[PDB]
């Protein structure tokens, strides 16, 4: 029937009400925020070449560091930084092709469909080796905006990563099954995070690389060892503020 | 009829006749309760700042497309002199936290067509978009001084030069128009309504805000149905708004800002 | 336009930056010279309380508009922009179905009784300015002339009062 | 805030209506027309060159007649009338000047601020000689519309004026203070008096003066001796009628 | 005893602190602001040379001018004023003599004592003549602020002073005393007077004389007839508020 | 012991340790009440203004004689850009009504001797004394930068040239110094104070005050005692003081002054 849309908002109908039809609503909850986001979708990609005894030491090599920060909006090295830093916009690996892999690390499928400007929830994080080979590695969670300590190792021949009081995992041998997963809590020192933009900047001079939010994270995740390691987010007890739009898609 | 409405803030009053209501967004309001991030005692309920500024907005020509929007940086649009008490107030606090209560005009005549979308929407990007430099403090928060295009924003805009740009397929500050209307609004239809009233509680990443470096929300008026009408017509079609801090209070008394 | 004497001004498709009209809160204002108010208000010594400026739309049913119509207490001089109008006590008027729009000054004095006359203007017998300005411009379709003409009237509000008969400055009619 | 002037009345509003206010009222009532027209004004002056013993007989000299009408409204000799008339305008008694004072008697008061119709009071009127020479005077007090009696002497040597039942008052010696005051009722055959025009004729062929009604005054006051009087009036227990437009003040 | 004087304030003792001693305290109250001040005092003096049937016309004679600004502090014909105004000081009439008669009009014992910062009353004027001549005057009363009205007459040989509704006063002949004498009520918009300075400027563009206050007065008295009058300040329920020095008197 | 004190007011706080007491100025207190002179419902209980503004006042030295004195215009002395939140609601208002709570601050040792009389009056003249020239709105409410000497005020000061002075034998402005002390007052005394602290309500000819034309309230310091001390003590004794705003109310809102 009529209504006028100018009131911000209308009314949601069903075919009875201009029709000769009935409701035809059957329960359905697999939509609520929480069980969309609570499964591990693939969110960065992690690769060392130093082994686990040895002081770790930040490294690139065709855009994968061997440290990570624990955001599903995308993040790489910004112009020159020590470690990874949140990225306000996303670039392909390959300065020809115009196709992805893009040389930024994130959650595609968070970016791709993230309908809220506020989320809050703990992360679950999945790393993966991506071949058979024997595992051995060491890998350090720094909260988020935690101190790094990206020092020298205090005694000969071990991780430096392990030599921390910071949550650590420790996987190696025939026996493990080349990969880890943990859960760690919301640690961030602002209420919620901003999913998409921060209309803002972070410090007191306004100096900061306006869109990105101070301390807008998990943390990270630093390791050392031989391989290649796939990650995984999970977004457990997930809770989203703000309805906004989605990412545009090009007209079919 | 019963879209004849005022509204009283203070020693200030808007009058409507035509209009539809207004839209409350989230259904909340601000409730003026004080940050539990602060240990100081707010400065609050100050009369001569829970009032209705009214502002020139733009003007309408049949130029504009759809999508075409003029943006409004909360708090800033308001800190400046014409600010008044409101604005004294903000400059010499670290920090605050307000809702705001907003009501746009637009007028024409029973022969004029067109429509507007007007919303509010938090970290909406503010920054200029006609360059690639670096937003700053003194750029990053001005309302539009001229209506803003849309084709430059449905994939974001990186603040990198024009051949690096062709790299760099999705910006952050990226915003799809086509649900713009996802947000809280109301819709200015020239042979409906000439205002649109809208209020919107405090959201933002914390309890309060340090304002100086943060403009949490953002009034848009975008046009959705271009601007008509026949030869003798009036020409001069304008967008005027009166924006109303909701229960704003104030932390960190400290020297003004300059 | 020709310094002849009307009881309304106009009104077009534009915003001016200056306010259409001002008139000078005093009941001595040449502007209200010749209203009851005045006229009462001259054979008394002072006044309290509120002032009705009342605004009467009188162009077709087809143009619309608002104005913004501003008191603005003294202090600091007249409001020279929208920007200081609007800071002060306003309301704004929109055009529509209902004709007039009544408007009061608020009965703001650092005295509980003002003068209703005075030789120079001084913090008791002059109280600030009410300007009515142009919000958005007078819009209308064609066939529509561009001047609108809205009335202006004042009277003493619902809590005003006049004391101390006394005889004003006679003069020779004319 | 809104409403429509052509209703014919609109509500009196007070600061609240359309903003954070309170009513600022005070109680007053010294605008109570009562209480505002109890006071005596200017309204005649009188001049006589006869003394009290001898034949009243009317006169002018230099605009002033030695008779009054009783009336707030511009009186004077009307076209060569033995007595002060009516009038129906005021004129300056210079023919140059085009400055006043005015040859017409009124109580300018009542003329400049009559916001009324008709009006309905008793009249207190007072009487002063202009200089300090003892008083040695006569005055009669004729009923509004009543016989004016300007007889002879009907005896020597004796005042004519108070050879009448009329009420009349006679003041003489240094023991005086050279004035009068006393109070009359209304007197008019009229239920209320027009307080600035008639729109209608006073007689049945209509051929008086068209503005001026019949018999609207409170009498007239005749007056020998010798000397210059001043006379005032006061309006006790007034009454007003059906509001009306006050007198024009030139554009500043 | 001891104290210290630094507090603000110190104890009143009598003889029976210190020593053996008893109070000696008499009831007595004619100390009480409203009484003392509850009595004539002279404040003012008024000239005029022009009769009563005539136009009244602002003059000065000799620092004597026809009419009166009622105010206990000084007053006089202020860089050429119509009328006179309130002075922020006193000046000899003599440029020579050093010595008084001053040139400004006040209350002398009103000014060199009056250890309060503002006041309240009602004032009772009383106006005498200098000589024993039968007086024939018109004096007219002005409200504080409100118009003067220095009209021409609107009638031929009539006082113009009692051309109005102001309260006015008409005294002559041999019957009199020579003298006039009521009471008015507080006219002032202001709440309290200033009775010494009041530190600020009247009006918004703080162009006035910086010391006077606005309507700080009782209103005036303008006067017509021949004859010199001295005028005497009476103030009714006097009122005063806080405390300060008085004229300072020359070390005997 | 008894005379160590502390006195909040919003985010400040004075501290003494050889309080004497506070004195009320006529035992009473500025209790915040609307003036019953505005419709308006005024602007109150901000507080961001209700605190202590402290600033120095001058240098004592030994050549200042008895009476010689320093005066501070209120509210004015706080109209600045120092006045905080006070001054910028304050300046944005066309009428104030508050008191003040003061407390001067100037300390020595047991070894200098002197004392200040330390008192707030009503309607005291705060204008310029050094010319002929009339009081402006710019000269007429300045906290002095110099001591004032005290003979030229006993019979007051004509804004006229030196030779009409002559036959001007007294000035409404005239301040009998000799009974300063009937000023609600304080004294101190080196050798037993360093603060003194008084309060004063609000008075004035009217319920509320245009502040832009007066000045009301003036806190003068005056020395009582010429200060006094040996070869070899501290030679720099300078004054200072804390002045906050009882519960100001505002009516009037409008543009700022400039």
């Amino acid at each position: 029937g009529v209504d006028n849309a100018e009131k911000g908002k209308v009314s949601d109908d069903n075919a009875s009400t201009d029709f000769v039809a009935e409701p035809v609503k059957l329960p359905e909850n697999q939509t609520r925020v929480s069980f969309f986001y609570d499964r591990s979708t693939l969110s960065s990609v992690l690769q060392s070449t130093s082994d686990v005894s040895s002081k770790f030491t930040p490294s690139t090599a065709k855009n994968l560091q061997n440290s990570i920060l624990l955001t599903p909006l995308p993040s790489d090295i910004v112009n020159n930084s020590v470690l990874p830093e949140q990225e306000r916009w996303i670039s392909f690996a390959s300065p020809t092709t115009q196709k992805p892999p893009y040389k930024t690390k994130q959650d595609w499928n968070f970016i791709m469909f993230s309908p809220f400007t506020y989320y809050k929830c703990d992360l679950e994080v999945t790393l993966s080796k991506n071949d058979r080979e024997t595992i051995s590695s060491v890998v350090r969670y720094v909260p988020c905006g935690a101190p790094s300590d990206l020092s020298d190792q205090t005694m000969p021949q071990t991780p430096s990563l392990a030599d921390t009081r910071d949550p650590h995992m420790w996987v190696v041998g025939q026996g493990t099954t080349n990969q880890i997963s943990f859960v760690i809590p919301y640690t961030s020192p602002l209420s919620v995070l901003p999913s998409v933009w921060f209309n803002g900047f972070s410090n007191f001079d306004n100096s900061s690389r306006f869109g990105v939010a101070p301390n807008a994270d998990f943390g990270r995740l630093l390791l050392q060892g031989q391989g290649t390691f796939s990650v995984h987010y999970r977004y457990k007890k997930m809770r989203v503020f703000c309805p906004r739009p989605t990412v545009f898609i090009p007209w079919p | 009829s019963d879209r004849v409405s005022s509204d009283t803030a203070g020693n200030t009053a808007t009058n409507t006749q035509s209009t539809v209501g207004r839209l409350f967004g989230f259904g909340q309001r601000h409730k003026g309760k004080h940050p539990a991030s602060c240990a100081d005692t707010a400065t609050d309920k100050v009369l001569a700042a829970e009032r209705y500024y009214t502002i020139k907005l733009a003007s309408w020509t049949k130029t504009q497309e759809s999508f075409d929007h003029i943006r409004v940086p909360l708090p800033h649009a308001l800190a400046g002199e014409n600010g008044g008490v409101f604005s004294s107030t903000l400059r010499r606090h670290y920090l605050c936290k307000c809702g705001w209560r907003i009501q746009v005009q637009c007028n024409a005549s029973q022969f004029h067509a067109g429509s507007l979308l007007v919303f509010m929407a938090p970290e909406f990007d503010t920054s200029n978009h006609s360059t690639e430099v670096e937003p700053r403090a003194d750029t990053a928060f001005k309302v539009d001084a001229n209506w803003q295009k849309h084709a430059q924003i449905l994939t974001g805009h990186a603040y990198v030069n024009t051949t690096t740009k062709v790299n760099v397929p999705l910006a952050l500050n990226h915003q799809n128009f086509w649900q713009w209307t996802t947000y809280p609004h109301q819709i200015l239809n020239l042979r409906t309504n000439t205002t649109c009233d809208l209020e919107v509680p405090y959201v933002n990443v914390c309890p309060t805000s340090s304002w100086t470096q943060h403009a949490n929300w953002t009034l848009v008026i975008a046009v959705l149905t271009p601007l008509q009408y026949s030869q003798g017509s009036a020409t001069t079609i304008e967008i005027t708004a009166s924006i109303q801090p909701v229960k704003p209070v104030f932390n960190g008394l400290r020297h003004t800002v300059v | 336009s020709n310094k002849k004497r009307i009881p309304y001004f106009s009104a077009t498709n534009s915003t001016p930056a200056t306010p259409l009209v001002t008139y000078q809160v005093t009941l001595s204002c040449s502007c209200m010279a010749n209203s009851m108010l005045a006229a009462v208000a001259r054979n008394f010594n002072q006044y309290r309380g509120s002032l009705n400026y009342l605004f009467v739309f009188t162009g077709s049913a087809m143009t619309k508009g608002k104005f913004l119509i501003s008191y603005t207490p003294p202090g600091a001089g007249e409001p020279k922009t929208l920007d200081q109008a609007m800071q002060a006590t306003y309301a704004i008027w929109d055009l529509g179905l209902n004709s007039s729009y009544n408007f009061t000054v608020p009965f703001i004095s650092p005295t509980h009784y003002r003068q209703t006359s005075y030789n120079t203007p001084t913090i008791t017998s002059v109280d600030g300015w009410l300007t009515v300005w142009q919000l958005t411009p007078l819009t209308y379709p064609l066939g529509v002339p561009n001047d609108s003409h809205i009335l202006t009237l004042v009277s003493g509000g619902d809590d005003f009062t006049l004391r101390m008969p006394v005889t004003f400055t006679k003069y020779v009619p004319q």
